[PDB]
């Protein structure tokens, strides 16, 4: 078989099924639908950045928090866009695209409620993704955005 | 909702423990001073207290935790504490318990490590400057501050460098240089005996100092029975770009600095270090200074120091 | 008679204390690890235990003394303990009390200071050799041994030198150098990522090591997923003539040594150091080695090492 | 080099030779005139009352104090060729290690054996200087072998 270090995290059920490990593979030998899968032999046996970005191997929150210096400001809002709740996430993505703050938005769309990771560069296409998908989602569109050559994105 | 999710998490971790299922203790990286031992257990590093001074209540808490969890007690060469043999299930409980008693876990990772200070002035008979308050000021301003790689500061009370200021990212050493008062000096010869570097020359009815050898220990001023030796220059001598570990790099002697100047200098050096660092967790300050040039690096540090208004 | 004279002495010291008469605590120099603070009181230095490991019973005793005498507790950078604010009247009582619990006072004066060792093998994930037992062997053979000036030994478990082997009178560092097995190496590139010194080159279906950069941390052997890296050379790398303090002197890299060789080497370096030292309490090993010459000094150390066997 | 002033840089050469002449004071002849301390560039001499002393931790063995003593109170303590090995300059500076005083025959034997051990352990011709090979195998191990080969010559 083809050995993969992250199999212990996946087989134990600790895996968050976030899909971060598969988008970072520089050989594109990892795919993600509802769980990580090797489509080819890994020469490192998974001893690489798929294992190192995994939030279930190590959170790395302390080193990230002291650099990000997060704070907490609580607000609530609603927008003209119809969304899951107030449609705030879509309204914010629409604003960032329209004001040239991002080249594209990494959002979750759907086909029969099956989540689909998409790269959105137009506001009209944002409306189709404005709703919660409670099925497992992926971050696959971030890899597509990279192949497209997009400089900045919102996820 | 946060508490309901945390309770569900605690329930699942306990269930896995009871059924001998695999657990990845990924949340241990939420805290500072956490490391994994060769045997699979963890060690918790208490960030060293300024000057290596610990209250009996502080040591007693470490002793209670060690006995309760059957952990080994280790003392570090930066005068810190480490609790070895901690299970991943108890790491978070111990860190929060230590935090309540003021014992912050840290001095680990790419950040400013525990400041190392000697007893110095008021404690050591060779001490020329206060080291305990300076260490507290530096700890209050930069403790656990992120950097491209580990950053270590040492404060020595005199030029004997007990805490190695010459091989630290930033080294501070107390200095007191002498000058001879010819009206009071009678060539008794006592000062030459207290000088370890042998910088003094006794000639007839007077004495001299070789300033290329003198390290400014001030022993000759203190031990002159005729008060013929006076303070020429005094203060905190600063070094920058020192390092030890895989390789030894001697820090460069800068100049005498006031406490406010030292705080400004430490901050600016960190800013210029972060600006020019290309490889986090590999490049120490010395490597970044060498690559961009000491002159270019230090002239930027000076420009930023002049701009400082707080 | 010895006890009668001691009782008379104790009676006179107590009488002076009660009448506020001057007392010179000259007998404090009968013990090791004693120093005088700037304020007139004393500090008692407990010779650091090997590896900085302390039993709970030991730390509790230091805590009891500190609270009884209202003394401050200081931790040293050699992982030792110091009790500050001790009165000259209580110094002797505290030293003998500490001695009963196995806490010898020392690591002070012109002698072999407390041996500094890191957790090393079995404790630290980077550890390549055992440092705790080696530190115990060195402590048992040379603790408090007289020398022309202070003599400091440091044992590191790997080349990261956490206890600074390159600037110690004698420095020991665990090393594990790699060699590549071309039949198993496939150029996956994982070894180059674990190398802090960047000594590895990944080329096609193989990998190489620059031995002018490699420090022998053995991380590439340990972290190779295909077991393609093997041990080329392994053991304790030794350094001599290093120091810190007023000036920095880097020790000279000698060679790999067995534990018996290390003990023989430490003993013979001390013998040749004592033979050539001219100024006790001023000349460190590095100064004596520099004055007589490193070649001449080390040649004699080797001749004495051969005579031991 | 003919003296410790190292005009041809013996401390940064693969093999460096420097002439040295260390002093010793004859108390019967020394009167504390103070002339020797003036000719010492390193300031290793101390003039005290009717005598003089030398700090051997500073003295470089230039022999100026022996030559310029008007009362012939300074004599030769030790004399000869001081040898250094493993030094270099160029892309990086490496200071050579001070070995010991050597006779001319010893120097020739030493140069030959350092070249033999250098050739035996060098892995990268045109890249590794003696200093790099000495550092990689260890100065102790390298010099121990040089000595073993030197003994076999005789
Ligand atoms: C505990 C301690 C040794 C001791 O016995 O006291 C220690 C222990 C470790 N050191 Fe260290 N270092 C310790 C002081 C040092 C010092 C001296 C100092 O800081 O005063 C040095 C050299 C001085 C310097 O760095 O300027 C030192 C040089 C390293 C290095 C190589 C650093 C370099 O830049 O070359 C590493 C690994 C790395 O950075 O790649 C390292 C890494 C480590 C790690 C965390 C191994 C690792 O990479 O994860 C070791 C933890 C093992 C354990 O069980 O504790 N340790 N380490 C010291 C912790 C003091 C503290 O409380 O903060
Ligand atoms: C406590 C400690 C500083 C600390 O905060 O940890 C310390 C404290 C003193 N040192 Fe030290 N030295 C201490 C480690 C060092 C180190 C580092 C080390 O050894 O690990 C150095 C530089 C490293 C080295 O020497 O290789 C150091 C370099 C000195 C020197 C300069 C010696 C030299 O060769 O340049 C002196 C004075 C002297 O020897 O002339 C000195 C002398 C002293 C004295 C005893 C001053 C004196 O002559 O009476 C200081 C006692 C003050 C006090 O209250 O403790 N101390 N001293 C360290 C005791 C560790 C221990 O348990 O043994
Ligand atoms: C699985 C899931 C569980 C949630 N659980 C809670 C909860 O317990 N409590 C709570 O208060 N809120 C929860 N939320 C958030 C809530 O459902 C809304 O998404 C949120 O309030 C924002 O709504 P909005 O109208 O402002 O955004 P909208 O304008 O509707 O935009 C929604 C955005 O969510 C993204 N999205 C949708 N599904 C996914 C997915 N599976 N993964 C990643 N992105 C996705 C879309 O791409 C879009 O950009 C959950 C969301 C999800 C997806
Ligand atoms: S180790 Fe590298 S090549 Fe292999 S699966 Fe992980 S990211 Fe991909
Ligand atoms: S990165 Fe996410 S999907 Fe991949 S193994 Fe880790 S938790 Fe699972
Ligand atoms: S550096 Fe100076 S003041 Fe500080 S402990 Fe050492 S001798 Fe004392
Ligand atoms: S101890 Fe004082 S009076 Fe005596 S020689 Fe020195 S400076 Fe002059
Ligand atoms: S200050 Fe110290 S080093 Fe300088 S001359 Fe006086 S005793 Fe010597
Ligand atoms: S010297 Fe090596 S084995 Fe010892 S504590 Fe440091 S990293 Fe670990
Ligand atoms: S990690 Fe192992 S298999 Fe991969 S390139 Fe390095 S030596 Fe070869
Ligand atoms: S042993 Fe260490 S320094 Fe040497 S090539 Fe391997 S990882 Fe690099
Ligand atoms: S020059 Fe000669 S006589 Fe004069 S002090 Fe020197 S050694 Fe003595
Ligand atoms: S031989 Fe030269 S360096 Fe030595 S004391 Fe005489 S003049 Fe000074
Ligand atoms: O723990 S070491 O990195 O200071
Ligand atoms: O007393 S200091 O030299 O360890
Ligand atoms: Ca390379
Ligand atoms: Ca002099």
């Amino acid at each position: 078989m083809y050995e993969w270090k992250l199999n212990e995290i996946v087989d134990s059920g600790v895996c968050a099924r976030c899909g971060t490990c598969t988008i970072v593979c520089p050989n594109g030998i990892l795919t993600f639908d509802e769980r990580p899968k090797l489509i080819d032999e890994c020469l490192r046996k998974g001893h690489g950045m798929c294992f190192e970005v995994c939030p279930r191997v190590s959170s790395a929150k302390y080193q990230i928090k002291i650099r990000e210096k997060f704070y907490e400001k609580y607000y609530y809002a609603k927008s003209d866009i119809e969304g899951q709740d107030g449609g705030v996430v879509t309204a914010f993505l629409k604003y960032l695209l329209e004001n040239g703050k991002i080249d594209g938005a990494i959002v979750v769309g759907d086909e029969c409620w099956k989540p689909v990771s998409l790269v959105v560069q137009n506001a009209e296409d944002l409306l189709k993704t404005a709703k919660s998908k409670y099925a497992i989602s992926t971050l696959d569109a971030l890899r597509k955005a990279g192949e497209m050559g997009l400089e900045k994105v919102a996820v | 909702l946060r508490q309901l999710k945390l309770k569900r998490f605690k329930k699942e971790v306990e269930r896995r423990r009871e059924n001998n299922e695999y657990v990845s203790f990924y949340w241990t990286a939420d805290y500072g001073g956490i490391g994994k031992r060769a045997d699979g257990t963890y060690f918790i590093r208490v960030r060293a207290k300024p000057g290596g001074w610990y209250k009996p209540e502080e040591i007693k808490e470490i002793l209670d935790i060690a006995e309760e969890y059957n952990a080994k007690i280790k003392v570090t060469d930066r005068a810190g504490y480490e609790l070895h043999g901690i299970s991943g299930f108890d790491v978070e409980d111990i860190v929060l318990r230590l935090r309540e008693k003021g014992l912050l876990t840290g001095s680990e990772g790419p950040l400013v490590r525990a400041t190392l200070a000697c007893p110095g002035g008021g404690n050591c008979s060779s001490g020329l400057v206060d080291t305990t308050e300076l260490a507290r000021i530096i700890e209050d301003n930069f403790k656990e501050r992120p950097a491209p790689y580990k950053f270590k500061i040492a404060i020595s009370g005199c030029p004997n460098g007990c805490v190695r200021p010459q091989v630290h990212d930033i080294g501070i050493a107390g200095v007191k240089y002498p000058k001879v008062n010819e009206e009071k000096c009678n060539g008794c010869g006592r000062c030459a005996e207290v000088c370890k570097v042998e910088a003094i020359d006794i000639r007839g009815e007077t004495s001299y100092t070789n300033y290329n050898v003198c390290v400014g220990c001030g022993k000759c001023i203190k031990n002159c029975p005729n008060e013929a030796r006076e303070v020429k220059e005094e203060g905190y001598l600063v070094y920058v770009g020192g390092k030890t570990g895989r390789e030894v790099v001697e820090g460069v002697k800068m100049k005498l600095m006031s406490v406010d100047e030292i705080i400004n200098f430490i901050d600016k050096v960190l800013v210029v270090y972060g600006k020019y660092a290309e490889k986090p967790q590999r490049e120490r300050l010395a490597a970044v200074m060498k690559r961009v040039g000491y002159g270019k690096f230090l002239e930027e540090v000076k420009e930023l120091m002049k701009k400082e208004i707080c």
